[PDB]
């Protein structure tokens, strides 16, 4: 199970 | 069916204003700046009086530059473009819009009662005829919006303003999209998201029916059906699907919610071929007159207490300065 | 006295740097570590393992990152501190920049935090103290880091923090305006565009500490704009399991008001270092790393990447050069 919520995935720097 | 007939006159008119949006319907000097009702990251909301009419309005000042800095350009144009084409009793009304060298302006009906979120919190929970009253209003609004190929994608208590007349008025269409097909953005709050969304499946209007299911549940219990203090667990608990009902849930309510909170898109109330009729006839809505509610000839359970920002906050009041220079002119000309 | 000398050697290096002390054909690129791209490398001659950040000259440009990258490189190579990853080498294989740093095999704090869910307050306090000191160091050089977050703090073999990703660090006596960072960690000032200073890191610290203790960060949503609104609200709810002294600290760190934000007042860090949450912290002991880590990642031997996720490996070949003259 891979949830794409920013509560689960690595958060990328504001580009 | 007068129902089917009225939604066509409605589609029609929505469509006129959609192709030909109304711009500059007013200007800054027509209003008195009373009070800051709220602030954000590229704008604020101000209590104002229209000078000639003497009527109060909630006015949205969007700093055009901030909007571009935060990449909100189309999200902004989109909300404006939608509010300005739309017309239904239970949606907040955009009375006027217009712009400066510096800002964007959205004058709304002022709704003093505040939002259902606080009230529900304040008073704990709602009786079922109480919850049903608000629920009836949402069903109609979705029936209306969906008719126009519009997904709301943001159902949640803090988006439901309560007017002096006690009726719900829906606000915030930042995330509403006009979509015939399917869409993929994660955007609504975690507690109201449908399984599809969480699984990046590619969803449609049936999402709002899922969310309505959640609203009703929370309104009736005082908390959402998939609660958890940890964000990730909110998501897991939705995908799992197990829902427990407080002892005090009418067998009708349980049956409704099972059909609303339903993974099986093929069995979810709203998405079936019988449409909203499945919901509007369900045994939990027997004691509700749909045209009376639309006409607001149904007594409301609750009513909140010339201004003032009683049920609002106090904020540091800023001048609404406007550059002698036109800012970000090109990208907002469609406003 | 210490800072005085640290502010000295950092100056000497900051005005007499090192460039191109290696070449691509001196390592056998073993695996991809993170994602730009970072690879576990092993030097031919030395045989030691390093981590090689490979930066694509053309995306850097196309993305307008020249100052920023010329920068991390410039600063990384000139800083010296126990919890700052060491840049071991650097050079440009004519199509992309290469920074070679010590390999820190423990992995992102991020993956351990997510795996576990949340650290205990004593565990969290252990890491917090290290960042508190790393910032004092860095601020004393008038640097702002601006990219605090779990995925940027690696755990070394002893379970001590190593900071990577200096992508956004700038030298700022005074004020700056650039909007960078990562949404969940941005202070109101940086969202709100009336300019800001190093006090932006102490706010970020409040976010990190909270996320460590809780498992999620104080201002949460699946879209940056929603996060911004929550940050500007500035309103925070704490878990019931949070200690009262913990609750206190975060209120002082997550202060919108630059006038009462801890670390940005009269006693600088000492207000943080002297707060009741930190009572049990021997600061000199942490600086020397003579404190036993409550957690140690499982490292087997040279070249284990089990602490890192897997990633597709693309090849790195040669065929926007004029712009990196001094890189
Ligand atoms: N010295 C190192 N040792 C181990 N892994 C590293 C190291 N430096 C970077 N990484 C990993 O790969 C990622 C790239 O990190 P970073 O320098 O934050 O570049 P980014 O391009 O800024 N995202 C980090 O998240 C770490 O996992
Ligand atoms: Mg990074
Ligand atoms: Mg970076």
């Amino acid at each position: 199970v891979q949830y794409l919520t920013r509560s689960a995935i690595r958060r990328a720097s504001t580009i | 069916e007068s129902v089917k007939e009225f939604l066509a006159k409605a589609k029609e008119d929505f469509l006129k204003k959609w192709e030909t949006p109304s711009q500059n319907t007013a200007q800054l000097d027509q209003f008195d700046r009373i009070k800051t009702l709220g602030t954000g990251s590229f704008g604020r909301v101000m209590l104002v009086k229209h000078k000639e009419s003497g009527n109060h309005y909630a006015m949205k000042i969007l700093d055009k530059q901030k909007v571009v800095k935060l990449k909100q350009i189309e999200h902004t144009l989109n909300e404006k473009r939608i509010l300005q084409a739309v017309n239904f009793p239970f949606l907040v009304k955009l009375e006027f819009s217009f712009k400066d060298n510096s800002n964007l302006y959205m004058v709304m009906e002022y709704v003093a009662g505040g939002e259902m979120f606080s009230h529900l919190r304040r008073i704990g929970r709602f009786s079922e005829p109480h919850a049903r009253f608000y629920a009836a209003q949402i069903v109609l609004t979705f029936e209306y919006l969906h008719s126009l190929d519009l997904i709301y994608r943001d159902l949640k208590p803090e988006n439901l303003l309560i007017d002096q007349q006690g009726y719900i008025q829906v606000t915030d269409f930042g995330f509403a999209k006009r979509v015939k097909g399917r869409t993929w953005t994660l955007c609504g709050t975690p507690e109201y998201l449908a399984p599809e969304i969480i699984l990046s499946k590619g969803y449609n209007k049936a999402v709002d029916w899922w969310a309505l299911g959640v609203l009703i549940y929370e309104m009736a219990a005082g908390y959402p059906p998939f609660f958890a203090d940890q964000p990730i667990q909110i998501y897991e608990k939705i995908v799992s699907g197990k829902v427990r009902f407080p002892s005090h849930f009418s067998s009708d309510l349980k049956d409704l919610l099972r059909n609303l909170l339903q993974v099986d898109l093929t069995k979810r109330f709203g998405n079936l071929k019988n449409g909203v009729n499945d919901i509007k006839n369900h045994k939990w809505f027997a004691t509700t007159d749909w045209i009376a509610i639309y006409q607001r000839k149904v007594e409301a359970p609750f009513i909140p207490k010339p201004g003032d920002t009683s049920n609002f906050d106090d904020y540091e009041e800023e001048e609404i300065r406007v550059s002698i220079n036109e800012k970000c002119g090109k990208e907002f000309t469609e406003f």
